[PDB]
């Protein structure tokens, strides 16, 4: 049977590994499908933790599967336009983008960071970058 | 919920032997002390209610309260049992008795039943031991009438002078319809019965 | 390492055992709570967190963090550690 | 802590739940916790004694069930089956509430439709506010937030509801919910 252990904390495996291992053992579907789901879940939860810790909120309803979107209440501006940090789960790339009330995307801009760091400070960096970019974008529009 | 049962009789001297020796056969004894009271539907509409059998009884565990002080029906947890008559045409095989039960908390059980419209009938005590086999229990008990209503611990009035003990074999199946689960409970009952029969003979009876 | 005041205060179940069978059931226990208190600075109010390991890994939030105004749960020790670091940025 | 129960019967409020949730999550970053459902059933034996039982799904383990209006106990679902098997009690009458609980910043809310056999769409809200536990200060913070988060129709309709209060549990008493169904028939 398949045995899923965790690199960090090899003596206590997180709940979602245990639950995965149990689901593999059920033999209802190929192991790869499960492990794929568990990969995407594992990503999402690790980010969500560190981002909640830096005053960012997971946003739903605006974007689909490849990315998870993060924002701040503060970043919503006039006319239900809001700025988001977006992370492609497939690309492992970060784009700063704002979309309008309708949901259409009005500006995208990929930014890169050190890969796999996943620190709170890094979330600060990303956030700051976004903030500079609301500046540059708004000056461009006024002009 | 369906319960498959066997039962037998055990005289008094034969009791102690059956006990120690049961401890030798299967999983060790758990002390059980139960207080039971029955209730009766006051309306008795003769055509359809069928109140003689279907009327309900309810009981509760008295592990240690009565020895310490006056029994407190308010203090212990209560549960209500609706056990129907046994299925006939079962002379050869193990018996089948349909039983449903619910646990009751944060309420006056007595006042609730009588407010239903049920009303006191009989009140008896069950005292004895139960033993365990895989997914099948087995309790040897005696039916002790209380000294008084909600009787204290010292008295423990017994029903008869001979004081015979009664042998009950427990098996539970959730789903009546499933033939495979009835088959496995049947065979579990057969196997346990075989061993228990070496011990002492017991067989299926009605209700 | 970073010279932060703290109090451990663990309450193991086997301490409480009246006899040996109790001791058994004590070792067999499924989950326990260990309450920590953490003083970041003298003027700063203390921030305290209770670590709740689980035997079977059922619980998914092993550290519970409580400070003045706010509470949030954490899965990794490294997470809570950098969260303290976030709770003192000037020196971090 | 301190939580309010609000309730609407307007037909506009009828159509309201799904877009209400959606907008809530999208615009205020709500997080979706457990779905909420509760079931109310009402019948009475041949001698006219009322009995009714209802089942919060959150704490289903304890099912609260009362005779006529007066007397109530906590009991198990199998008890209900008992009463059906005895046949002395007559046939059911069913209400149901289905929605889902959200957590939004400092408070948690429940948005649910009430209906019988999918009849209508009168909406129930339930906002527990983490905080002061002084009813007088929570009532206008709650009221303020509710207004803000559902303001599109908020000019258009007014509720009938039970006032907010302070209670330690995070979910509202089951007995109180019974009282809401019974004032609602």
């Amino acid at each position: 049977r398949l045995v899923l252990s965790s690199s960090a904390s090899p003596l206590s495996p997180p709940r979602h590994l245990r639950a995965a291992e149990k689901n593999i053992a059920l033999n209802t579907q190929p192991p790869a499908q499960i492990l794929n789901r568990l990969y995407f879940f594992c990503i999402q939860t690790q980010l969500l933790e560190v981002a909640q810790c830096a005053e960012l909120h997971a946003v739903q309803g605006y974007y689909s599967f490849p990315y998870l979107t993060f924002s701040k209440g503060k970043w919503r501006k006039d006319g239900d336009s809001l700025w988001v940090l977006a992370y492609n789960v497939e690309s492992n790339s970060w784009s700063v983008r704002l979309l309008n009330a309708a949901g259409q995307t009005l500006y995208t801009q990929d930014v890169h960071t050190t890969k796999g760091t996943l620190s709170i400070e890094s979330f600060s960096r990303l956030s700051y970058l976004l903030e500079v970019q609301i500046l540059l974008f708004n000056v461009q529009t006024a002009c | 919920m369906q319960e498959l049962y066997l039962l037998g009789v055990v005289p008094s001297r034969r009791f102690e032997a059956v006990v120690n020796s049961l401890s030798k056969t299967l999983d060790g004894p758990k002390t059980i002390l139960e207080f039971w009271v029955v209730y009766r539907p006051k309306d008795v509409p003769p055509n359809l209610p069928r109140q003689p059998d279907s009327w309900l009884r309810l009981c509760s565990n008295i592990e240690s309260h009565d020895e310490t002080d006056t029994e407190w029906s308010k203090n212990t947890q209560w549960s209500m049992y609706l056990e129907g008559n046994s299925e006939p045409k079962r002379e050869d095989k193990c018996g089948i008795r349909p039983v449903n039960r619910a646990k009751l908390t944060n309420g006056s059980v007595t006042e609730f039943v009588e407010k239903m419209g049920y009303e006191f009938s009989h009140e008896y005590i069950i005292q004895g031991l139960e033993y365990f086999f895989f997914d099948t229990t087995v309790r040897i008990y005696q039916t002790l009438i209380p000294s008084q209503q909600r009787s204290i611990k010292p008295p423990f009035h017994p029903m008869n002078e001979e004081q015979p003990w009664i042998l009950h074999v427990y098996t539970h199946v959730a789903d009546a319809s499933n033939q495979v689960a009835m088959a496995k409970a049947e065979a579990n009952l057969t196997k346990v019965k075989t061993l228990l029969s070496a011990f002492c003979d017991l067989k299926n009876v009605r209700l | 390492q970073r010279d932060i005041s703290f109090k451990f205060m663990p309450n193991y179940p086997w301490e409480k055992a009246k006899d040996f069978l109790e001791l058994e059931n004590s070792l067999s226990i499924n989950r326990l709570s260990i309450s920590w208190r953490i003083m970041v600075s003298n003027f700063e109010p203390a921030i305290f967190i209770q670590h709740t390991p689980t035997l079977h890994g059922t619980d998914k939030s092993v550290w519970r963090c409580k400070d003045q105004y706010s509470s949030n749960q954490f899965s990794s020790l490294k997470n809570v550690c950098q969260y303290i670091e976030h709770h003192i940025n000037s020196l971090s | 802590p301190v939580h309010g129960v609000i309730y609407y019967s307007s037909p506009s409020m009828a159509t309201f739940l799904s877009p209400a949730q959606d907008n809530l999550v999208r615009t205020y970053f709500a997080q979706h916790l457990k779905k909420w459902v509760v079931q109310y059933k009402l019948y009475r034996n041949a001698v006219t004694p009322k009995t009714l039982e209802f089942l919060k799904q959150n704490i289903n383990p304890s099912m609260l069930a009362c005779v006529d209006e007066a007397t109530m106990i906590d009991a198990e679902p199998e008890l209900e089956d008992i009463i059906v098997r005895t046949k002395l009690w007559n046939f059911r009458q069913s209400f149901t509430i289905e929605g889902s609980i959200y957590e939004v910043g400092s408070f948690k809310v429940a948005i649910a439709n009430v209906l019988q056999k999918s009849v209508w769409k009168g909406i129930l809200f339930h906002v527990t506010y983490d905080g002061t536990e002084s009813v007088d200060l929570a009532r206008p913070i709650i009221q303020e937030f509710f207004l803000k988060c559902f303001l599109q129709n908020n000019k258009s309709v007014t509720p009938v509801y039970e006032s907010f209060f302070n209670q330690p549990r995070h979910s509202l008493d089951s007995k109180l919910l019974l009282q809401l169904f019974k004032q609602r028939i």
